[PDB]
């Protein structure tokens, strides 16, 4: 009677917050790409961050002579061991263990290292997702198809993309993809020396591979102005990434 | 009662394509039994009848408790019924527009 | 369907134990779900012959031994000259019980009733042999009960197996040995039933077949013991030689037969037609039945003399003083029969067969079986011919199929000759023509109509063990992914759970007076036509009633801390004969402590604001914003209920339960929330909006605003935002004071104002300018500093 | 808090099927005879109707 009137609350007063942590935006972009590839039958594979030059370079078609293996550009620890410069060595090692038997269809996320000064667009440690498909009649159209799915997952389906011939040691033919223009994915048909070295028969098996950089994808997607924000862990940064996302309206 | 509720949960599947065969059913039902009951699970297909499918079977998983020769879970049978399945019946396809 | 082993070997011998036969039958399609062993518990039971009988009764039974045994027996109708059933000393029986040399006088072994040996209720018609069977003979043998019966749980497509001969065809296939049908040829009087009998169907759309034969001069009585046992086995009390000979050939051919007394039919003419408006008749029930447009009757020529399918008439049936008989064998439209039987609660084993459909192949033959039988066992004498109406048609439907097709559906690798053998051993005539087999399916398998059916026959017989294992390879390639809604729902459930709430799953159906609880709109409710249970009779229009019940339940079990959520559907009726609106809700309920660590003095009781904190954690995670305004919801505390809104629309509420509802359920302070999750999921949120961290520090001012006690803090916050121009960033109440240090009916609300320019540093003076404007707006709306 | 054991089993089956290329689909719990029965090859006749 008065009970109900005396126990009147102001229901608009601050609620007792039960706080939510955030998933790192680099991790978000990773997971999303994994989930895409899971549903196509791929395996996500994880490997060593400190690698042999065989796996990081040699197995990737970068012989002793190559500008890529320059001690000035990579973080060596001995002449034979280095902070890996990409997640390709996990893909090269996974291939060899398959023993000439496909299909391989793997996605390899993780931290990669580049001997460089850090600034707003360069971190000496950054993230990468690589993928590898090896199977009997893989053709570049198959690559193109997969790349459009990746773009569609990252930036939505109406987002305009651009495919440009290019060149990498470990693939041929090769491609770069821009999104409307900004580069995001590098990819190609795996070079036969690369199949041949990890014990596939390049007369039977073809392949395609790709890399992209979640640090860069995320910066682009959100307009994050400095890559180092990812590795500084200011909570005013991280807390902007609590919520779900949809495609949109 | 202990074994009947008037509201229960089901998961169905439907796969329809051009050369679908009953071996394709089998392979899929096998991934299901592994997913639920372990990588070492086998399945067993027993003739049966449902109106929407044909051929039809009921499907057992091998018992994940006792490895062979029987226990109270599989009722000293080795096999536990867990699924029904079958090839969809033409009339169902044709009524759907296929 | 009950199938006696002994009985079946009249038609087929599997040359195998009844277990083995059940197993193989079950492994190929028809499930034998139990095996009854009529010889159940039975040791040392012989025929014997009472030589002499004294005085319960001292009997001298010859049991086939060198000397008579003496048995004492005070059973009702017992004398010498009787061949009887004796369980010797050292024997055994059903009921319990095992029997030895007893004494008083001297009693050695036990003479028997039926039941005693183990018959049943409602199916039975000491035991005397009608025939003079050799003393010492195994007794069950002689009694045709040295037997086990297989009970089948048959499916609609296996009606064929509702018969001894159909089941015999099945088993002949399984052991690819031979089956034999039983004698049908009688010896016929000069005359024909054409001269006796007239048949017309005025309703041929509903009656494809009716027919009749005539057997003159019959000896009502009992049937031999075999006819009798079989009927008992098969579940039916053996009544007299002519009620039996019908029910038995039912069991044998699956063709139901009717027995009319010729002389009490009431004409030499039969007419099958529909019952009419309200039409009267009284059936051998002696219960009188008024009918509908949609019942099939038999008539004599203006007399409803039998409800076709379902029953008979009073008057035209067989009494024991019948001596000539018309035997009906008909086809009645499966559903006419179904609906009559159904409504008048009048299911017979013979309507049930008309329900499943009849073997065309078998009608005439079944008739001819019961006429030969009537001959053989009612000494009857058999007229020539039948009076049949209406055409049965072909007894073979041909289906083509190819091996390829069979291997392409199943994925094994059978030749034509493997495939062909299966049909031929099912008794189907097959012909090869290049790659195509033409399979003449007999009308006795009416469930085989298409090539796929024939595929099933091959599959089941050749065996499913054999089908290799493969995975489908999809040429339209598509990545399997949760939709956005699906993914959001999983993430949301992770969030709720991460906050301590257990996922509940409740019944959709509540009681009819609960169905509208906590509903928003008056919307009609959906009730079942026939609830199993008053408590599950109508579809809920809210998740809360069963969540409250689950809380009460838990609390009465001394689970004082209950946190549950549910995502689940509620149901609003769309008027009549439309599907309702099914709407997905997120709801939950909360009571008890949220945080406890006793040894540190921590005990945080769940209150409205922690319940709010859960609904906010939802909004936060989904990237939504909710607002809250006091609401009145029946069943909630009038003082602690808020309406939750999204984009200015009400989507739900959060509230403490009414003190009276909580008291009813013996609960303490308990909080529920219910949210239209469909509304929530319709909001497209896009990608997260990242904004760089402000380069410059903001400025905070606190204010203490004396205001009438009922002004919601939202009101003051809005005034502040309305006047906060470009720099007012946010506002936070950090204290509310009501007490003696302040005019009664006033409260003081302290608010922290946060100012921020992303493009510049804040001068005290720029802040003061707006802050002063905000103060004035507040002051003028009745909010004293 | 817990995930309901029935939801857990349902989710692992969805996961399995997602990785194979399938879609997870939901529709009505109150349904029409046509879709529940007829469309599924139970004519107005049948013992399950
Ligand atoms: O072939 C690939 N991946 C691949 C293909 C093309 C482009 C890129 S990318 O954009 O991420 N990239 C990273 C490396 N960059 C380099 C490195 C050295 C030399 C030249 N350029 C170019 C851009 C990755 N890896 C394989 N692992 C096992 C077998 S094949
Ligand atoms: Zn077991």
């Amino acid at each position: 009677n008065q009970q109900l009137a005396e126990e009147t609350i102001d229901v608009t007063l601050p609620s007792r917050q039960i706080s939510i942590g955030s998933k790192h935006p680099l991790t978000r972009t990773v997971e999303e790409i994994e989930d895409l590839f899971l549903g196509l039958g791929y395996e996500i594979v994880d490997g060593y961050e400190v690698e042999q030059d065989y796996y990081n370079f040699e197995a990737l078609n970068l012989p002793k002579s190559h500008p890529a293996r320059d001690m000035q550009d990579s973080f060596y620890i001995t002449d034979e061991i280095l902070m890996r410069t990409h997640t390709s060595p996990v893909q090269a090692r996974t291939m060899e263990k398959r023993n000439g038997q496909g299909p391989v269809k793997i996605i390899c996320p993780g931290k990669v290292y580049r001997r460089d000064s850090d600034d707003a667009t360069h971190s000496h440690q950054f993230t990468q997702i690589e993928g590898l498909v090896v199977d009997k009649n893989i053709k570049m159209s198959d690559l193109k198809g997969t790349l459009e799915l990746v773009a569609k997952k990252l930036f939505g389906a109406d987002r305009e993309i651009r495919l440009r011939p290019s060149y990498f040691p470990f693939t041929e033919p090769s491609v770069e993809v821009d999104v409307s223009w900004i580069e995001i994915l590098g990819a190609g048909m795996v070079h036969p020396n690369v199949l041949e070295m990890a014990g596939f028969d390049s007369n039977e098996y073809s392949g395609f591979a790709f890399g992209m950089g979640p640090d860069r994808i995320a910066m682009l997607k959100y307009g994050i102005e400095d890559i180092r924000y990812f590795y500084t862990n200011d909570v005013r940064f991280l807390e902007q990434f609590k919520a779900v996302e949809d495609r949109g309206e | 009662d202990a074994t009947h509720s008037h509201q229960f949960t089901q998961i169905e599947g439907l796969v329809v394509d051009k050369n679908i065969k009953m071996s394709d059913l089998k392979g899929t039902l096998e991934l299901v039994a592994k997913k639920l009951f372990g990588a070492d699970r086998e399945i067993r297909l027993r003739p049966s009848y449902f109106p929407f499918t044909e051929p039809s079977v009921e499907v057992d998983v091998s018992c994940f408790k006792c490895k062979g020769k029987g226990c109270n879970v599989c009722k000293h049978t080795g096999w536990i019924e867990i699924l029904g399945a079958g090839m969809v019946h033409p009339n169902v396809l044709e009524m759907a527009g296929f | 369907m009950l199938i006696s082993n002994e009985w079946l070997k009249d038609y087929v011998d599997a040359g195998v134990k009844v277990e083995d036969l059940a197993e193989r039958i079950t492994r190929t399609g028809i499930e034998v779900d139990n095996m009854i062993d009529y010889s159940k518990d039975i040791k040392n039971l012989v025929v014997g012959y009472i030589q002499s009988k004294e005085k319960l009764n001292i009997c001298q039974v010859d049991i086939g031994e060198e000397e008579p045994v003496q048995i004492v027996c005070g059973a009702p109708n017992v004398d010498a000259g009787q061949h009887v059933i004796v369980a010797k000393v050292g024997g055994r029986l059903p009921g319990g019980i095992k029997i030895k040399r007893a004494k008083g006088e001297r009693s050695e072994g036990m003479i028997c009733s039926l039941q005693e040996i183990g018959i049943s209720s409602n199916v039975v018609p000491i035991f005397v042999f009608p025939t003079e069977v050799e003393p010492g003979t195994d007794a069950l043998t002689a009694l045709y009960l040295n037997d086990q019966v297989m009970e089948f749980d048959l499916t609609p497509n296996r009606a064929d197996a509702l018969s001894m001969v159909g089941t015999a065809y099945e088993v002949a296939a399984l052991y690819q040995t031979e089956m034999t049908k039983p004698e049908t040829q009688s010896n016929e009087t000069s005359e024909s039933a054409t001269n006796e009998l007239s048949v017309t169907i005025d309703n041929p759309e509903k009656v494809p077949y009716y027919s009749a034969r005539v057997v003159k001069n019959v000896s009502i009585e009992p049937s031999p013991i075999w006819v009798q046992a079989r009927l008992i086995k098969a579940g039916i009390r053996p009544i007299n030689n002519v009620v039996d000979i019908s029910n038995y050939v039912l069991l044998e051919y699956g063709q139901p037969l009717h027995m009319f007394d010729q002389d009490h039919i009431g004409s030499k003419e039969i007419v099958v037609r529909q019952a009419k408006d309200e039409e009267t008749m009284t059936t051998l029930d002696n219960n009188e039945r008024k009918l509908v447009d949609t019942d099939i009757v038999i008539s004599n020529g203006q007399e409803p003399i039998a409800l076709a399918g379902v029953m008979g008439g009073d008057f035209s049936e067989v009494t024991e003083q019948t001596t000539n008989v018309v035997i009906e064998g008909a086809i009645f439209d499966p559903v006419s029969i179904r609906h009559t039987s159904r409504r008048l609660n009048l299911r017979s084993e013979a309507s049930s067969r008309f329900e499943k459909g009849i073997a065309t192949e078998f009608v005439d033959e079944a008739v001819d079986r019961a006429c030969y039988l009537l001959q053989e066992l009612a000494s009857g004498e058999v007229l020539q011919d039948r009076v049949s109406s209406g055409d049965l048609g072909s007894f073979v439907t041909p289906i083509d199929i190819t091996a390829e097709k069979v291997n392409k559906t199943i994925g094994f690798n059978l030749s034509n000759d493997e495939i062909q053998s299966i049909f031929r051993q099912l008794g189907f005539e097959t012909t090869l023509k290049g790659e195509t087999l033409t399979v003449n399916v007999p009308s006795r398998r009416k469930d085989i109509t298409i090539k796929e059916d024939l595929i099933e026959e091959v599959a089941r017989i050749y065996g499913y063990d054999e089908i290799p294992s493969s995975l489908p390879v999809f040429g339209e390639v598509t990545s399997g992914e949760l939709t956005d809604r699906q993914h959001k729902t999983r993430t949301l459930k992770e969030t709720l759970e991460g906050a301590g709430l257990n996922q509940a799953i409740t019944y959709s159906l509540v009681s009819k007076d609960h169905a509208k609880d906590f509903a928003l709109q008056e919307r009609p409710t959906i009730s079942l036509l026939m609830p199993m249970s008053e408590a599950h009779a109508t579809l809920r229009q809210s998740l809360l009633p069963h969540l409250i019940e689950a809380t009460a339940y838990n609390v009465a079990r001394k689970n004082k801390d209950v946190r549950l959520y549910e995502i689940g559907r509620v149901f609003f009726g769309n008027g009549e004969g439309e599907l309702p609106d099914e709407v997905e809700y997120l709801s939950g309920i909360l009571t008890g402590e949220y945080v406890v660590n006793a040894w540190q003095g921590k005990k945080e009781e769940i209150d409205f604001f922690i319940a709010k904190g859960v609904v906010d954690r939802v909004a936060e995670k989904l990237n939504l914003e909710f607002s809250y305004k006091a609401g009145k919801i029946e069943g909630l505390h009038p003082g602690r209920t808020a309406i939750v809104s999204l984009g200015g629309a009400g989507i739900g509420f959060i509230g403490e339960l009414h003190p009276q509802v909580a008291a009813d359920n013996d609960l303490k302070r308990t909080y529920v929330f219910e949210l239209n999750y469909d509304a929530m999921m319709q909001v497209a949120v896009g990608y997260i909006n990242y904004e760089q961290i402000p380069k410059f520090p903001g400025v905070t001012r606190d204010i203490a605003l004396e205001v009438n006690h009922d002004v919601p803090s939202s009101e003051l916050k809005q005034i502040i935002h309305n006047n906060g121009e470009d720099i007012l960033q946010s506002t936070l109440v950090f204290d509310v004071y009501e007490g003696e240090h302040l005019e009664k009916g006033k409260k003081s609300v302290a608010i922290r104002l946060n100012y921020l320019d992303t493009e510049d540093t804040l001068t005290d003076e720029r802040v003061s300018k707006i802050h002063d404007k905000i103060l004035e707006a507040l002051q003028a709306q009745g909010a004293t500093i």
